[PDB]
């Protein structure tokens, strides 16, 4: 009963999901290889087996083998299921069009197979957890090509995101313009609500807050695991507001196509700062809404708050949220559009966070995850669209698209599009 | 979102010998602004004090 | 002899029926395991009001737990007081009502109704004489701020004649919880002026006033609140179970109070409240009661009756006093506060009394007033409502589940006209 | 019957207040606690007139305990007979007055003065008659001088007819603790002036006077002068608190020692006062009583009255007493006194004598009068006003908060007008 | 309630601060790690933490890493937090004009900050404790830089600054004189009460009284930390007359402008001389009137007293303070200005002085610390302005700050402000 179906693309979102079903087999108790020394807590992840076995509710797939070659190698080996670590034969080799249109044709009905076979198994399903990255040649193409199914196929449930946008000055790849702007149809028409992460901003998050000087990618996947967690805890634990996953999206999503909210975490804090303050309730609220803890390089001030979601999580009391957006209403800085005068959902867990216990970020019995939908992520598409254009400008690395059964125009097609997007957040600005 | 002067400052992690744009004196924290088009870094302290977008950019390019 | 249907819908309200069955389990002296155990004789003799006997002594509450969700389903049962209820009883699906008011009322709980009703029905007609409904559910949100008010409109088409009266906790402006508050407030509100013959509208703000200025706790949860609510819940219904002085049926309570038939949104509060720190100073007598009990900080709704004027009030005593006293005091209240009382109805006070307070209290007295002052909370939600409406704003989770915004202006209609009537007689 | 309403304001206000409570608690026998233990019935006969009856035969006393830092509530709340108050009273905010007159009126003050008043009025309300107020401020320093006339207005305006009755310990020249304090007294004793109806003038150097040449005290501390003036306040009301040859109200006092409008200015004393080595040498017979209590020493002001001339004196007796002897020594002070009394008052001396005096003494006397001598404590403090208002020192921090020179410039004429009027009969 | 905000800036700031928190941490009976072996005495200067540590309320300042440096791992580095103690990378280098204008505006935002989110902790809040040295760069530069900010961010709030002052003959610096002539602007225009101190005064204390030859700057932080300690003693504990951080200025300040006046503290003895000497209050009294026991190197018989606060602590009774103020204004030396006949404010505290284990001052029942704004301090400025003018006449080192973006013209503006203040001082003198 209340079932979620958690897929994985490309090498960012396997890896990802190798650090999330990391965090939630520690809040859970299940052991690495599934099972369960000794609630239906673990129902919405994990389906039970006869022999006392927890197999996640997942999907690896990556048209490379290499990196669930890992997985099906490492610790976790034994926790999924066999079949369900789809991999191909050729790498996409950052190319959208491999992913959706040649390569990745191949393995689709594989991969909807099992996703039907899983879907089978639920009472109560409500929807999807998908994650990807938009600068990956998998991570755009076959997130485009499974959603385009997916959407037809089960249409009714919802359909949430966890996405690695292309950053300001962090860049792996030189075509990640044209692959992100590629995946906007598919966040557009076939989405409901999407998480938009940066890679540069949890690198100054890790390097201000947690003091290390110098993180590798698990130190971010052990952040983004944390938010997801918190997302699903209204799901796998009683609370005194427990949040469904479709009031989640009510709550979110003020027009069709405005779905795109940003997300962050707090309190990220070291272990040794951890024993000199106190970590109140409005200490925490007030540090969701500073531009130093955005997960997304942009500043909030540049736009304006259209609905924020606090999820509490821990020894949180009411009263304290209630003073806390108090507090957080009479600011001047914080500006929110003139047509939502409420603003603010609430959820609150009594569920603590888990720390891992090779990991940095300290144990604390209070956390709060705030997701915001808001004006300024304009300006990190601003950014993009504008890379975007200097390359189609000279038809720069287009041979590649076009030369793997891309029409040409399918770019244009693209770059309008975002102009339509674009010009949304700001016209609903005034 | 912020034309100061006329033109976009975004965060850089700083490192090393550098210059302010317009003290041509040496940066000492981990932080600095940067135009993307203008391709300069000032001290934080110097944002106002600069020319406009076209001034820097038209100079750049001597 | 006058039996009560009882039902739940939402998390708030299922929570709230959760503590109000803990509070009048406590009265009657019943076990959590539903064995009979109390003191007195007067317990056991209105048992029936609130619960079925069933062989072996055991006796099982006539409620109905309705939810779109299984989860609060769990936690009631799983509660210190789920064991108690009748497995037939609990009626929940299985997708939630997504805080959408459209989703409740008409597609995805308009399939569980079918099954509410039937079990509804069973309970109405294993009752002797039924007197009326009582109902637990929150404006906000969908299943409650739906499903209750597609619930009662059934109630109401089967049973025209019998009283109905629900207790409502409804949004306020800095305790907003739900970004959609408004429209499912101006939905629901549009049905309950119609069917509802009392609403008693509750607030959290005012609860947690109560629970900070006056109660001086340090840490309300929501626990403490449903505690409050539940207070009054249990006064209101009280002189039906107990003997008294003063006896007056819910029916004589809407015929008092009720002026005319659209303005019956009540003001519930309770006296006495004391800090523990603080009891052993006061002293309990009719005198602070009645002045605790008007003031302004001990209502359950943000509203401040010093903006208005009552048009009835009714003072529900329970404990052992003189008639004389009462009297007195409830004139005199009216007298130096004639300012605040509409003097076009000669007498504005009702009072009855009851023998048998509360344990561990000597007295105790539930307020309700009817108050014009109210209509600043409708014309709030109302002034939100306009700012989200004008701009079509998430209009299109509402409209996906068949509903249309010509519904929504003759809600904001509805609700121009109610906040006009009791503007009018101001 | 006749109950007060008493107020404590200031750190030293509070501080006297909480020492006269300790001492009449211990007259009336009321344990630490609130518990009666007394022995005599006559305690008990007028327990009303302090001390509110609660709940299992407690007493808690009728005090509005206010103050601008939690300081001293601590202090008096931690004190010996600190629990004996009830809770809401202590009213009190976070930022004190900084010894600023305008701080205590205007700025600070002014957001607590509606807090005050309204417990003031449950105080009020819960009496049956009541007779008046009895506030303990003093006039140097901002809390006092500032909110103790600015509650005195209030309560003034609100209880016309009712007798205001305030103890003030006022500025000396040479004891002096605070730069400002003439201009916080010019700033008060305008409004003492025009408000209260008696004021009872103290002084720190006349009390360690009293400590030093009459007690012989090594070391007094203020618990000592506290001591003092606490005695005096529990004298002047004993006439309605216990049975008497000739019972004198507060009303009665300010009919015969208020002549004309304005002169209600007072200086108190005590009899008998002997250190404790020589107690067994001297007999506190009446007329004993009489010498010691018209020494210029025994008064607990520092003007000498033979540089003036008395209009009024009120003896008030306690103790079992001959009354043809009372009556003969009132009148051979006054005859062989006859230049320091106005001749053109027939009886300057009014005698009231009540049957118990103080436990622990057989016979005591507490002395009042209305002297002319009064003027010199006026116009010194105005020849400290004087002296800085002429170049405007310190003034910056007073008209920051909005007042003006021109309020000063008033206060001084007012001041000078009262000097006036004393002087005028000299 | 009743907090207080200690901001330590420069290297005698900072180590003023180190003597401080020693004082306090014994007086109040606090471990050097910041727990309590076993009344909400401690409060105004430390936060209470969940874990039973209390954490000092003080924001540590230096743009020089050394002192702070030592701070960090001396026996003090378990007390503070982490994160309050800031540390710039370049020394300020004893020039105004680099810790205001270049330098110190690096790092302003920084402590600022800081000192938010101390008083977002703080309830009821007063004023704030600064201490600085006036001949230092940053001593200078950063507190008129910091100043100018709290006077906008908190302007109700009272500010009480603490200094040491360049001396007549004893001198570090070559060019004290430029700095203190430029920190005048602050004192005069932010600030309440600002307490002079000087070397040289304190070292012939310590030469005459305490029999030491030659002291090291820790003795004399050890008696300005006593000072500081006996001010807020009425603050931190009970007594007969407690004297409020407001009407101790309402007492102390007659004008707007005239707010510096000096502190000195007795009885100073050394541990062999008391027990020959009875230490009445009557001695204790007249002790602080004496040329001999003036912090700063005048002589009060030059200048008229204005006003006069006696703090007395420990067992003290208000008949002995009133007959020996009786007898001071019986002299014909500790003469006053005719238009303030009061002259004395007095305050009672029942806590005797707490003595420091390694120190060299002795243990007595009884201590008084007198702050008198008198107008001998005048002659202190005729002093280090003549200084100025000669250096000022040849332009003697100015090419150093007009070379870090400071003005010319605002040295002229500084001569000129200070002519105004010395004036003042003699103008109420007649
Ligand atoms: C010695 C004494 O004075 O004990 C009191 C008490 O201290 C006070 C503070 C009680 C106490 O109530 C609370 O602390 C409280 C907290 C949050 C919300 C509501 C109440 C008390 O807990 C509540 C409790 O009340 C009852 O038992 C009533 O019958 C009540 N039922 C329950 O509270 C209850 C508790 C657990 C399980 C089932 C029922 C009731 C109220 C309305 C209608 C019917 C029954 C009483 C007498 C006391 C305590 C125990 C301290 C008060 O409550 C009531 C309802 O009387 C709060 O202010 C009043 C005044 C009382 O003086
Ligand atoms: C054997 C004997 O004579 O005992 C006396 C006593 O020796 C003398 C010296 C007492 C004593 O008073 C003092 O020593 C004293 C010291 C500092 C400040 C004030 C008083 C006595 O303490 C004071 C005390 O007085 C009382 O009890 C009165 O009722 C008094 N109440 C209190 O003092 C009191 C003390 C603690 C707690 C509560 C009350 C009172 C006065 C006016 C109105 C109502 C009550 C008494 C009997 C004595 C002692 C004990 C030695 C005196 O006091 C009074 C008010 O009578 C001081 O001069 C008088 C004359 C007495 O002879
Ligand atoms: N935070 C985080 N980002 C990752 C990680 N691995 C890859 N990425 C991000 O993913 C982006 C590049 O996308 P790809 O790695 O090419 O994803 P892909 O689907 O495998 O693309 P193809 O290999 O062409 O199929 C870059 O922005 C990387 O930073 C990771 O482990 N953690
Ligand atoms: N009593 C005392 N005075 C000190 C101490 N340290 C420095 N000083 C005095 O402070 C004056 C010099 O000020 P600086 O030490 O330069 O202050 P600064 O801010 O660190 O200077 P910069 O490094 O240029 O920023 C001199 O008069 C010294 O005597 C100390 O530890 N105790
Ligand atoms: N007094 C009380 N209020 C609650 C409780 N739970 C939720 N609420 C409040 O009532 C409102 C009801 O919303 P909710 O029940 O979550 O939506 P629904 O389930 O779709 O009807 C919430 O927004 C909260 O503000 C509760 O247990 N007690
Ligand atoms: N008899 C007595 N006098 C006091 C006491 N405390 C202070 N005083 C004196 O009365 C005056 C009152 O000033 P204070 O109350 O402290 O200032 P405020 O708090 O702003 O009103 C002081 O200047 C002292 O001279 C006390 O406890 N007993
Ligand atoms: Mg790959
Ligand atoms: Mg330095
Ligand atoms: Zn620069
Ligand atoms: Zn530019």
């Amino acid at each position: 009963m209340r079932e979620c179906i958690s897929i994985h693309v490309g090498q960012a979102g396997v890896q990802i999901g190798n650090a999330c079903w990391e965090l939630y087999c520690l809040e859970h108790g299940i052991q690495p290889d599934g099972q369960m020394p000794s609630d239906d807590s673990f129902n919405t992840f994990f389906s039970e087996t006869g022999a006392g076995k927890h197999v996640p509710r997942a999907v690896f797939v990556d048209l490379e083998p290499t990196v669930i070659d890992e997985v099906r190698t490492g610790t976790y080996r034994q926790l999924f299921h066999p079949e369900q670590l789809i991999t191909g034969k050729e790498d996409a080799a950052n190319n959208y069009a491999r992913g959706h249109y040649t390569i990745g044709k191949e393995i689709i009905d594989l991969v909807l197979d099992r996703i039907r076979k899983l879907a089978d198994q639920c009472t109560g399903l409500q929807g999807f957890l998908v994650f990807h990255s938009f600068g990956g040649g998998t991570g755009s193409g076959f997130t485009s090509l499974l959603m385009e199914r997916l959407s037809v196929d089960y249409g009714k449930k919802s359909k949430l995101e966890f996405s690695i946008y292309p950053a300001p000055q962090v860049s792996t790849a030189v075509v990640e313009p044209y692959n992100s702007i590629l995946t906007t149809h598919t966040t557009l028409e076939h989405s409901d609500c999407a998480f938009m992460v940066d890679n540069e901003a949890i690198y100054d998050i890790c390097r201000r807050n947690l003091d290390i000087e110098r993180p590798t990618y698990t130190n971010l996947n052990r952040l983004i695991s944390q938010i997801v967690s918190s997302i699903t805890a209204s799901l796998r634990f009683d609370g005194a507001l427990n949040v469904d996953l479709t009031e989640f999206q009510t709550n979110l999503v003020p027009y069709p196509r405005i779905h795109f909210p940003l997300a962050t975490y707090a309190p990220v804090i070291s272990a040794e700062k951890a024993y000199h303050e106190q970590l109140s309730v409005a200490e925490i609220t007030n540090a969701c809404f500073e531009p130093a803890n955005q997960m997304v390089k942009c500043d909030p001030r540049h736009g304006k708050y259209m609905a924020c979601c606090l999820l509490y999580r821990g020894d949180v009391v009411p009263k304290d949220v209630n003073a806390a957006i108090a507090t957080i209403k009479t600011k001047r800085s914080i500006q929110f559009v003139d047509w939502c005068p409420t603003g603010f959902k609430v959820g609150i867990n009594y569920q603590p966070p888990t720390v891992v216990p090779g990991g940095d970020l300290a144990k604390v019995q209070r956390a709060v995850c705030m997701l915001s939908n808001t004006t300024a992520i304009a300006e990190a598409w601003a950014r993009l669209d504008h890379k975007f254009d200097l390359m189609y400008a000279k038809r720069a690395f287009v041979h590649w698209y076009v030369g793997e059964g891309m029409e040409e125009g399918e770019f244009s097609e693209a770059r309008e599009d975002m102009a339509a997007l674009e010009k949304d957040y700001e016209e609903v600005g005034v | 979102a912020r034309y100061t002067n006329g033109h976009l400052f975004t965060t850089i992690s700083v490192s090393g010998m550098t210059m302010c744009y317009a003290c041509n004196k040496s940066i000492t924290a981990k932080e600095a602004l940067i135009c993307p088009t203008c391709n300069v870094t000032i001290h934080n302290r110097c944002k106002d004090t600069l020319a406009n977008c076209t001034k820097v950019k038209q100079k750049q390019q001597k | 002899m006058r039996e009560i249907v009882h039902i739940q819908a939402g998390q708030c309200g299922n929570q709230i029926g959760a503590k109000f069955w803990e509070v009048i389990s406590d009265e009657h002296g019943i076990d959590p395991t539903g064995s009979y155990h109390g003191d007195s004789d007067l317990q056991l003799e209105r048992i029936n009001v609130y619960y079925n006997e069933a062989t072996g002594n055991k006796y099982v509450p006539r409620a109905i737990l309705v939810d779109l969700e299984p989860g609060t389903m769990d936690s009631v049962r799983s509660g210190p007081f789920g064991q108690i209820f009748r497995p037939d009883n609990f009626v929940f699906g299985q997708s939630g009502a997504g805080n959408n008011w459209a989703k409740g009322h008409y597609t995805e709980g308009a399939e569980l109704v079918d099954s509410v009703l039937d079990v509804v029905r069973k309970e109405s007609e294993s009752c002797d004489c039924l007197q009326g409904f009582q109902l637990t559910h929150s404006l906000g949100g969908g299943t409650g701020s739906g499903m209750g008010t597609l619930l009662i409109s059934k109630i109401r088409e089967e049973y025209p004649d019998r009283i109905m009266n629900t207790f409502s906790v409804m949004p306020s402006p800095k305790v907003s919880d739900t970004v959609v508050e408004p429209y499912n407030a101006t939905l629901s509100v549009h049905q309950l002026v119609e069917n509802t013959d009392e609403t008693y509208s509750i607030d959290n703000e005012a609860l947690y006033d109560i629970c900070f200025r006056t109660l001086k706790l340090t840490t309300p949860t929501y626990g403490d609140l449903n505690h409050l609510v539940s207070a009054t819940m249990s006064g209101v219904t009280t002189c039906l179970r107990f003997p008294g002085q003063l006896n007056a049926d819910l029916r004589k309570l809407a015929v008092n109070m009720v002026p005319f038939p659209r303005l019956h949104f009540f003001m519930p509060g309770f006296a006495p409240l004391t800090s523990r720190g603080s009891q052993q100073y006061r002293a309990l007598t009719v005198p602070e009661l009645t002045q605790q009990m008007f003031d302004s900080k001990n209502m359950m709704a943000a509203c401040d009756p010093r903006h208005g004027r009552y048009l009835t009030v009714a003072a529900i005593f329970r404990g052992r006093m003189s008639m004389k006293e009462v009297d007195e005091q409830m004139l005199n209240v009216q007298n130096k506060n004639s300012s605040y009382f509409v003097e076009w109805i000669p007498n504005n006070v009702k009072t009855a009394v009851c023998d048998i307070p509360p344990r561990g209290l000597k007295m105790s007295a539930t307020f309700i007033g009817n108050s014009t002052a109210i209509q600043e909370l409708f014309k709030r939600i109302s002034e939100q409502f306009t700012a989200m409406f004008r701009r079509k704003a998430f209009l299109h989770w509402y409209t996906g589940e068949g509903m249309d915004e010509m519904e929504f202006t003759e809600a904001e209609s509805n609700m121009n006209d109610l906040v006009s009537e009791y503007q009018q007689y101001q």
